[PDB]
């Protein structure tokens, strides 16, 4: 699961044009670079060496536990490539895992406690995560879609009618955020601004995995006094009171 | 050759026509924006009749929306567009709560059959004399030989 | 495509046979050295069926 | 499907869109599978290619849409890849077990520029010259060895 | 658990065939599709049971003993139970103890606020302004040993154990019978700095 | 007057007259002169027994097909059957039209496959009108069960897991070939194409009227198109094809004479010459020669239309009072020894293609001899394949007047850049391997040629090799296993087809997950 | 080495659909 | 073939219907071979059809009427084909 991350974070410091990592502290103090990447299950072929492999009595590395943790993955990345001393907030989000990480990983940078900050997700696929999806009835029965006469390619299918069950992937993803202001200063590609990210529970339910409408609240506004136009919404105004 | 072939759940339906006609307007939109479907062509009479025949409410307010809020300025085809658009329009306006229609618009050919200097044996379907629209064929069909 | 340098002989005007080139490939005149290439010029660089080259492109053990 | 779908109409509605201008969805997981902890991180790659190209992939998987989704009119549902002039803002919204709601707003670089100086953006277009020639050279060095 | 008493098991190869015993039609399937050559099933008529000869040079795991040697932790008290402080048993046999802990935790929190009824607290505040912080180092400890171990065992176990696995649905399970908030959720993983 | 359009010099103005009625008093009716036969015609049946040409029933027909080409025809509320419209066929081209009327329509397919699904989803998405359906179910016209389940399958209630419809239309085109088998070689081949193109439709009609009957439904009658050929045995070498289309003329004696009047319709369509595609299949070349003795061939659309004409309201009407032949044929009945003229026509073009080619051949060596190998060695040009030139998609920066004109000029030294987010750098590891490789199988859906070398060199397929390669100092890409030299022209033939198995959506391999 | 090099360069040197045939129409067959 | 009309058409229809048209086609196929095998060209056989004038006048004859119509087919193929040498066809249209 690591080993995902790794390549992935080297190939986004690529993409971002650091080719050496230390470059970053020409500019950024050691303690202003944050890794708020996390996972929903995370070590998870570490765990088959715990409850499973050891009960076999087959030979396993004595520190697998280590391996297990979330944050250990983000920990490999600051003990191989970064040696940074700024923060570290690894979320667990299971599928909305990315999204979480953003937001902390931009309000990391809102504070100032770091200016640089490694965000993103990352999952295994295992054999008891596969047998545990099918028993929640979760991922796509693939006998019954070999039956609807199926292939492979066409058996993950969003909004559609026929839609019955996900498809459970493997993998890993690394996204790096700056201050505008720095990010300027050192010359990088700007890919975009996020503008924002937020996270939502939902209410009192009794069923885990049904999602809910709670993101709504990215979208509250008061509408009894709405007749005429807000100053506060016109550049114009904002402008001239700077 | 006799062996069982047909199951019930193999059954693949299509039905949703209302998402098609947005997405196929949408296509042919950004099409003409990049000149690649120019005023001339017969593609964009053909493709027209299937958004016609596709018109409701809601088609209309997405083709109202798209169309009023492009710039004429920026280019010569954003103009175009708009013209295509504006018309467009008017047309699904009236053939709403309208029967759709089976229409063909394709140019009538002929078969040609060439050979080269070097006697290579060449195909090709070549507009005819007099018949240029299905109008000018049901006659031709009528008036025999 | 085809060649742009159909025969070695447009070399002896050799200037004008650069800008040729270079016209149809504006990216190459904005762009390092792709380390494939870079090997591609050491080996052509030992081709010995050649006149050997006139300068020093490396520092490495065959620097002598 | 159906509850996002529901939960961004609703937002489109709350907040005043123009009737006929539907968000065009993208469903990468169609392509990509879901890589549980790693979803929103692929969406969020994706949505930054899109910014920085003007196009929109198509879910080709995507047959037929659910009868359902048809009253929600703020919401577009593609198959092909739609080639555009350019694209402003985009949303990422993941939903996570045990009630994880996230949206992310992700919107185009070059809104960034418009806010600072001649100077120093022609200081930074300089530098970023620098990175990409260096940044290249390493890339296809660390490859091949 | 008895740390001086550890379930472990070898895997062993037979040396001379076994001596049939009874299962049913699938059970017997399941050993046949496993072992192959390696073993022998039949239908007894009468019943309609299956008898299993395990066959010469298959694989067998038997049980033995690890000695281990940390025999000491701090352990909540003796009789501590999730009934006393009112959580129902419904709950209780669907759900990871661990969050029993939290659940606990969480109301005695709240009385210490000196809010009584969480909903109280929308009297001041926006739904959207209620956020769940709380995180683990490892989590769903138990719902582990249900995935890797006891379903390997076919033990019983309820089918939902995953979501029990997971770090931040203690946080949603206290959302989900206490809370009701539509406000953030950011669950960290800081193994000991959590 | 012939009516004047605005096509092929502004198609915005002939956008602005498809909504427009066009309503002619003078009939293409009166247009027809007697004496003369039209090419399309309906045929009556004589006390005799045979079909003669008739003068008002034709009229009739292409005063509705002359207003198919003016005002179009509706297919609303009509449940069509089709079966044999694969892609490139008549069927196909037949299947479009009824969707763009909005008909609601069950099509058969034989190889029910990935490719096939997308081609149908591809039609609906560009033809399928308001209310128009399309059904597409895998199915075999010779097998028997197929048959009756597939009629059940239509006429069953959909909370039984059925469609619960009721057929107006069954197209039953479906039907296979048979070359150079004449009487002697008749064999299984022939005896199993007969019962799919004569048994299976008669129980096919068979099984629809038996689920109408059940019912109660007297007053809904499907209409049958069978496909007629006029050359019943004409030609040979075509084995069982002649009696299973004569066969099918039975059909319009016994809708009088048996009891299933009021639940099916006879409709015979008499099919002439039709293109296929705009490539040499086998009988196009000639197509021009057969137009030059006043024959008109057709194209697949045109042809479609014809049939598209058999189900126009006016000849509805006629199926449901008499049998309706119609000659859809453009005149090939009265070009006498249509085999013997055929092969003539093969043959005149064979041999002036021949003489041409040979003549091309010596004239070639005529000069090569003449000029050696400095004239015909020295006109060989030098050709250059591309090399993968992966590129990192850094965002293109556009010079400042070119942001100014963007972002609201009020903008500038307003926002603390020191509050503002910015994605810098992003990366993925995938089913797809990179975001690079992703975003062309997202977007495009085929890899460029720094797609499949990325792939290639990420799977363990090539890898780089710098120095002594077999002797011989080599620099380029190596195949991993066989330390064989390849070059990025080769990679796509080699590799490709490879990557796409063992890559993204698959079955699980063992193999990546510890057995 | 020169010797090595020079000693392994010498060891080298049904369709029911009318897809393929369309015999709805007359043509196709072979005619 | 009594009191069947077109829906109850089956197992009977189809086997009368090889009987009636396929093999007799067969039958003639077989003796074309086994002529031009001993390379007789110059002694056909003449094959006496038995034709029907209601060609499903009546119903309820199942596939009687198929068979009987389809044998005029061999009016054509023996122009068409090269069996003319080997058979010839005699078409009697049977009466009351």
């Amino acid at each position: 699961i690591t080993l995902f991350v790794l390549v992935s974070v080297v190939e986004a410091f690529i993409a971002s044009g650091i080719t050496d990592p230390y470059e970053m502290y020409k500019y950024v103090h050691v303690s202003e670079v944050g890794n708020c990447s996390g996972s929903g299950m995370g070590g998870v072929s570490a765990l088959r060496g715990m409850f499973k492999d050891r009960f076999k009595d087959e030979p396993v590395q004595n520190d697998i536990l280590q391996e297990s943790f979330i944050n250990t993955m983000s920990a490999w990345v600051n003990m191989l490539l970064i040696s940074s001393s700024g923060p570290i907030k690894t979320p667990v989000g299971a599928c909305a895992t990315s999204v979480e990480s953003v937001d902390i990983g931009v309000e990391t940078i809102l504070s100032g406690k770091a200016r640089i900050c490694i965000v993103g997700g990352y999952d295994d696929f295992q054999e008891e995560g596969s047998f545990e999806f099918g028993n929640m009835k979760a991922t796509s029965n693939t006998l019954e879609e070999f039956e609807h006469g199926r292939t492979p390619a066409e058996m993950s299918r969003p909004a559609t009618t026929t839609r019955n069950g996900f498809m459970e992937a493997q993998g890993a993803g690394i996204q790096i955020i700056m201050q505008a202001d720095l990010a300027l200063k050192m010359g990088v590609p700007i890919y975009g601004i996020v503008a924002m990210a937020a996270t939502a529970t939902d209410k009192i339910g009794r069923s885990v995995p049904a999602p809910g409408k709670g993101i709504l609240t990215t979208a509250r506004e008061h509408h009894s006094s709405v007749k005429y136009a807000s100053p506060n919404l016109n550049m114009k105004y904002r402008k001239r009171q700077l | 050759g006799v062996a069982t072939s047909f199951s019930r759940k193999k059954a693949r339906t299509f039905d949703s026509s209302w998402n098609w006609a947005k997405q196929s307007l949408l296509s042919l939109y950004f099409e003409i924006i990049h000149g690649v479907l120019k005023n001339v062509d017969r593609e964009v009479v053909s493709e027209a009749i299937n958004i016609m025949n596709r018109s409701n409410d809601a088609l209309i307010k997405f083709m109202e929306y798209h169309i009023s809020n492009t710039d004429e300025t920026k280019g010569e085809n954003y103009q175009l567009v708009k013209t295509l658009g504006e018309q467009l329009i008017e047309n699904c306006k009236q053939v709403l709560d309208v029967d759709p229609v089976y229409k063909d618009v394709a140019k009538p050919t002929g078969p040609k059959t060439a050979i080269d200097k070097n006697g290579n044996i060449t195909y090709s379907e070549e507009p005819r004399e007099k018949v240029r629209k299905l109008s000018q064929y049901v006659q031709e069909m009528a008036l025999g030989g | 495509t085809l060649s742009l340098i159909q025969s070695y002989s447009l070399l002896d005007k050799p200037d004008e046979a650069i800008e040729k080139v270079f016209n149809a490939y504006p990216a190459a005149r904005e762009q390092f050295l792709n380390a494939q290439d870079i090997d591609h010029f050491l080996s052509m660089c030992q081709n010995p069926m050649q006149k050997p080259v006139p300068f020093v492109p490396v520092l490495d053990r065959r620097f002598e | 499907d159906k509850n996002e779908s529901a939960t961004i109409n609703e937002m489109m509605k709350h907040l005043g869109r123009s009737e006929g201008n539907p968000v065009i969805g993208v469903f990468q997981k169609f392509l990509t599978g879901h890589p549980k902890g790693a979803a929103g991180a692929w969406m969020m790659n994706g949505a930054l290619q899109i910014l920085n190209s003007g196009i929109i992939p198509g879910n080709r998987n995507a047959d037929n849409v659910d009868k359902i989704l048809e009253q929600f009119e703020y919401v577009l549902y593609p198959s092909k890849t739609l080639k555009t002039d350019g694209v402003r803002a985009v949303s990422i919204t993941s939903f996570g077990f045990g009630q994880k709601g996230g949206q992310a707003i992700v919107v185009h670089p070059d809104y960034l520029y418009g806010a600072i100086t001649e100077d120093r953006y022609n200081e930074y277009v300089a530098k970023v010259s620098a990175r990409e020639k260096s940044a290249y050279k390493f890339f296809h060095n660390g490859m091949i060895y | 658990y008895n740390p001086e008493k550890k379930e472990m098991i070898q895997e062993v190869i037979v040396e001379e065939d076994l001596e049939p015993f009874e299962a049913s039609k699938e059970t017997a399937e399941q050993f046949k599709h496993q072992h192959g050559d390696k073993v022998d099933i039949f239908e007894i008529p009468e019943t309609g049971e299956y008898s299993v000869k395990l066959l010469k040079g298959a694989t067998l795991y038997i049980p033995k003993a690890l000695r281990f040697d940390r025999l000491v932790a701090g352990q909540i008290p003796t009789g501590w139970n999730a009934k006393t402080y009112g959580i129902s048993d419904d709950i209780i046999s669907q759900v990871d103890p661990i969050t029993l802990f939290v659940l606990v935790s969480v109301v005695e929190a709240f009385i210490a606020s000196g809010i009584t009824d969480p909903y109280e607290m929308y009297k001041y505040v926006h739904v959207s302004e209620v956020g769940n912080c709380s995180g683990s180092g490892m989590g769903g400890v138990s719902a582990l040993r249900g995935m890797f171990k006891d379903r390997f065992k076919d033990e019983p176990v309820q089918n939902d154990i995953l979501q029990e696995s997971f770090i931040n649905t203690m946080s949603a399970w206290v959302n989900m019978l206490l809370i009701s908030s539509s406000g953030p959720i950011k669950t960290p993983v800081g193994a000991c700095a959590t | 007057m012939d009516v004047e359009d605005a096509l092929d010099k502004d198609s915005t103005k002939e956008v602005a007259s498809l909504p427009n009625k066009s309503t002619i008093s003078k009939t293409v009716s009166s247009t027809i002169p007697r004496e003369t036969i039209p090419f399309l015609h309906l045929r009556k049946k004589t006390p005799a027994g045979d079909w003669k040409y008739d003068r008002q029933l034709s009229s009739l027909f292409l005063d509705g097909l002359e207003k198919a080409a003016f005002n179009g025809v509706t297919f609303k509320d009509k449940y069509v059957l089709i079966t044999g419209a694969g892609k490139g066929s008549i069927g196909a081209e037949v299947l479009q039209g009824l969707l763009q009327g909005g008909a609601k329509v069950v099509v058969t397919t034989s190889r029910f496959s990935k490719q096939v699904t997308d081609y149908y989803q591809s039609i609906y998405a560009k033809y399928g009108a308001k209310g128009s359906t399309l059904i597409v179910v895998p199915f075999n016209q010779g097998s028997k069960q197929d048959v009756e389940a597939l009629i059940e399958f239509i006429y069953d209630t959909e909370k039984n897991g059925g469609l619960g419809w009721d057929l107006d239309a069954i197209i039953p085109f479906a039907a296979i070939p048979e070359q150079g088998i004449e009487l002697e070689h008749i064999d299984s081949k022939s005896e199993f194409a007969h019962r799919i193109m004569l048994t299976n439709i008669l129980r096919m009609m068979g099984c629809v009227k038996k689920q109408k009957s059940a019912r109660g439904i007297e007053t809904r009658p499907a209409q049958v198109i069978l496909p007629m050929s006029p050359n019943h045995g004409t030609f040979g070498g075509d084995g069982m094809y002649s009696e299973s289309k004569l066969s099918l003329e039975t059909l319009f004696n016994r809708w009088h004479s048996e009891s299933w009047a009021n639940q099916l319709t006879v409709c015979g369509a008499i099919i002439g010459w039709t293109r296929g595609t705009g490539l040499m299949s086998a009988n196009n070349i000639i197509a021009e020669g057969i137009e030059k003795m006043g024959v008109r061939t057709f194209s697949q659309k045109e042809m479609a239309f014809n049939l598209l004409g058999l189900l126009t309201p006016e000849v509805v009407e006629l199926c449901q009072k008499s049998p309706v032949m119609a000659d859809l044929n453009g005149g090939l009945q009265f070009v006498p020894e249509l085999k013997e003229f055929t092969a003539k026509l093969r043959k005149e073009l064979v041999e002036t293609s021949e003489v041409r080619k040979a003549v091309s051949i010596e004239t070639a060596l005529e000069h090569k001899v003449v000029n050696g190998n400095s004239a015909d060695a020295a006109y060989a040009q030098v050709e250059i394949q591309p090399r993968a030139n992966i590129q990192l998609d850094f965002p293109e920066l556009k010079p400042y007047k070119q942001v100014k004109q963007i972002a609201p000029a009020e903008l500038e030294g307003l926002l603390d850049l020191e509050r503002v987010i910015v994605v810098t750098g992003f990366a993925e590891v995938g089913p797809w391997g990179s975001a690079r490789t992703r975003w062309e199988m997202e977007a495009f859906g085929e890899f460029s040629l720094e797609g499949c070398v990325e792939m290639a060199w990420i799977m363990g397929f090539i890898s780089y090799h710098n120095g002594n390669l077999k002797g011989r100092p080599y620099t380029g890409w190596v195949d991993s296993k066989t330390k064989e030299p390849v070059d990025d022209k080769d990679v796509k033939a080699k590799y490709e087809t490879s990557i796409l198995e063992h890559s993204g959506i698959r079955l699980i391999e063992p193999e990546l997950f510890n057995g | 080495d020169a010797l090595e090099q020079e000693t392994v360069y010498r060891k080298t040197g049904v369709d029911m659909d009318n897809s393929n045939v369309d015999v709805v129409t007359p043509n196709s067959i072979f005619i």
